[PDB]
């Protein structure tokens, strides 16, 4: 919001960008680990289970 | 008018509309900007 950047000594944008990017990375690695097939890539654990 | 032998269709040709706006007397601003203002840069 616009009433937070003024409502703080220091900016909070770099933190926001970093958190978004690292959220993407963590989610993708977790999904490739054990993501199911429903709307998500099949994970190696799931693939080994079904085989 | 509707008194002569010839008449107009409706009042919109009996009437003239003015494009000027008028306003009444309104309350004055007194306490709004008499104290001096303190600038801020945080909560």
């Amino acid at each position: 919001t616009d009433e937070t950047e003024e409502d703080a000594i220091f900016s909070l944008l770099p933190l926001l960008r970093k958190r978004l990017i690292e959220a993407h990375a963590v989610s993708i690695e977790e999904a490739f680990m054990t993501g199911d097939g429903s709307g998500k890539p099949k994970g190696l654990l799931t693939l080994a289970s079904e085989d | 008018n509707q008194s002569s032998s010839v008449e107009v269709s409706s009042e919109s040709y009996e009437t003239i509309f003015s494009q000027r706006i008028i306003r009444d007397l309104q309350k004055e601003l007194v306490v709004g900007a008499l104290f001096e203002e303190l600038p801020m840069s945080s909560k």
